[PDB]
């Protein structure tokens, strides 16, 4: 999730400088009247050496450093899902968080008259359900792989299973096969020796 | 299943060794203290398995090759058993403490639930079922709470 | 997705448009002199008429440009590399190199 | 394990000795694995700072 | 006076790092291309994130043509063509990992002829001693030739 990550120290993490995420974490971290105690921990990792040590200039360098390096990238989950789903190796996984209030918008020039005209049609598209058809268009539940490939642990119990060391029985089978062959060779020779 | 299959293999391999010895009888005295009956055959195979039956009298190349493979098998099995029991007992101790809903929703050995027709039940219904909560947590609680 | 939504508006209201990428490649922040770099900067100097992307609403941005109703909700997340821990026929022989 | 040949043929005894050997093997393996566990539980501590 | 550690040339850096006990401090954008295209994958790299600096074309002082370039560069960036040129030389495709200070694959745990080698010493020593003793006892019996 996120609550543990603030506590481990074997994998460093960071984010894009002067994003909104960086200012959000700087806001939560310093605030002594925060009720949580995760946010004020994370800042002590990100800010190492005035933040110059664990931050990337732009998102793609983040994703690269995650794929090759030893690093964890903090960014909009609604983006990272598409990357996780569309990696041809399916070699990433990703975890979200529940947040509300804030959301994506369209910025108009200050005082520009169109503000209500766009809001009208946005409300219409919400009523039609088109706004959900588009999300099903761009965030389908399957692609090159499945995000639920990132999890399953309900089928583990520590006990070994018949298939789980099947390679061993191959040794006994090879023993049987070679012993049969050697017995055939002995029979073939004895059929000519005519004697023990 | 496996702990039975292993024992069942012994009941086969002894008779296989008996048949192989019958197809290739020795030049030595049959039925001697170098015994050749099925009972003895299997007893020997078994003794060798548990590493302490002692000697083996047979001298054909085929039976020696079979015995070599059986000895190897034995070694592997025992070693594995030990190595695994170690792991089990080790992880046994360190087992966190559990203090999160994520724990309760990952395990299933302890069933969990609440009073029906209640704000908590409606809350978990409304949140879990909803197929747009980034489908990561939740729904796992509802899956158990809505059983039967 | 935002091109889809903008076309679902253009076809309804007849907008013609052309699109160009902001050169600085950043959404932007206030600077020390109070001018805005990045995509918000283009809207402050009136170089472009509308901005459209993953542009999250925040009070310090909303103070200088006007936002529509929000069309999708925000959320922070993390990306991590997959681990190993797998089982195979060779696991019987793994203690020694092949 | 360092015992030699078990000398006697009676089925009444043999399929008791075939249990005694099992008991032996089990208890030995158990003890070994337990010691291993014991030591692996140590060597890992650090904590309280 | 800096004469003890520095070098005159980038090649003199790279080669000295490749073969000496040495480290080299240079532009990350060059070290990317040096690192990724090494067929040995022998290097790795680390970086420090410094904001708001860049590369630039330079001209004779006061030369009037400065502004024509500085406008044209914006048209090249805006449209969407200065990105293809960078994705051509830098498509960020480091097949082998050169960001880790360690290796992300050497963790199998399986023992190998190197790490196990010491155990073979005892067998060799025993073989040597046993042959030596056998030959000495053969010479000892040569004195009488009889059994």
């Amino acid at each position: 999730s996120l609550q543990d990550l603030s506590k481990q120290t074997e994998i460093p993490y960071g984010t894009v400088l002067d994003s909104a995420v960086y200012e959000h974490v700087r806001m939560k971290g310093l605030n002594p009247f925060e009720r949580d105690s995760m946010y004020s921990q994370m800042w002590r990792m990100i800010n190492r050496s005035n933040g110059s040590e664990n931050n990337v200039l732009e998102s793609q360098a983040g994703i690269q450093k995650v794929k090759y390096g030893n690093y964890a990238f903090v960014w909009d989950a609604a983006v990272l899902e598409y990357v996780a789903i569309n990696d041809p190796d399916c070699s990433f996984y990703t975890i979200g968080n529940t947040v509300a209030d804030r959301g994506y918008g369209i910025a108009l020039q200050h005082g520009s008259p169109y503000r209500d005209v766009f809001s009208q049609r946005i409300l219409e598209l919400q009523q039609n359900g088109d706004m959900d058809i588009l999300k099903h268009k761009w965030w389908p539940k399957n692609g090159q792989c499945d995000l639920y490939s990132s999890v399953d642990t309900k089928q583990k119990g520590g006990a070994l299973d018949i298939k789980s060391f099947a390679g061993v029985f191959c040794i006994l089978a090879a023993g049987i096969v070679l012993s049969c062959f050697i017995a055939m060779l002995e029979t073939w020779w004895n059929k000519r020796k005519g004697s023990r | 299943s496996l702990w039975a299959c292993i024992a069942g293999t012994v009941l086969l391999v002894g008779l296989l060794v008996y048949l192989l010895n019958w197809l290739n009888p020795p030049r030595l005295q049959m039925g001697s203290m170098t015994s050749t009956t099925l009972y003895n055959s299997m007893w020997f195979v078994y003794g060798s398995f548990v590493q302490q039956g002692g000697e083996v009298p047979y001298t054909t190349l085929a039976t020696r090759m079979m015995m070599g493979a059986w000895w190897l098998f034995a070694l592997i099995v025992i070693s594995s058993y030990t190595a695994n029991l170690a792991a089990f007992l080790t992880i046994t101790r360190i087992e966190s403490s559990i203090q999160s809903l994520q724990d309760l929703s990952k395990q299933t050995e302890i069933p969990y639930g609440t009073v029906l027709d209640s704000a908590v039940y409606e809350h978990v219904r409304m949140k879990g079922l909803n197929p747009f909560e980034r489908d990561s947590m939740y729904s796992q609680m509802w899956r158990m709470i809505n059983r039967s | 997705f935002s091109i889809d939504v903008l076309d679902a508006l253009s076809n309804y209201l007849g907008f013609n448009y052309e699109i160009y990428v902001a050169p600085d490649h950043k959404y932007g922040s206030p600077q020390e002199d109070g001018t805005w770099n990045g995509l918000v900067g283009e809207l402050v100097f009136k170089r472009a008429d509308i901005g459209i992307s993953a542009l999250t609403i925040t009070p310090d941005r909303e103070n200088v440009v006007d936002f529509t109703t929000r069309y999708m909700d925000y959320s922070v997340g993390v990306l991590l590399r997959r681990a190993e821990k797998t089982v195979d026929m060779f696991a019987c022989l793994a203690p020694f190199d092949l």
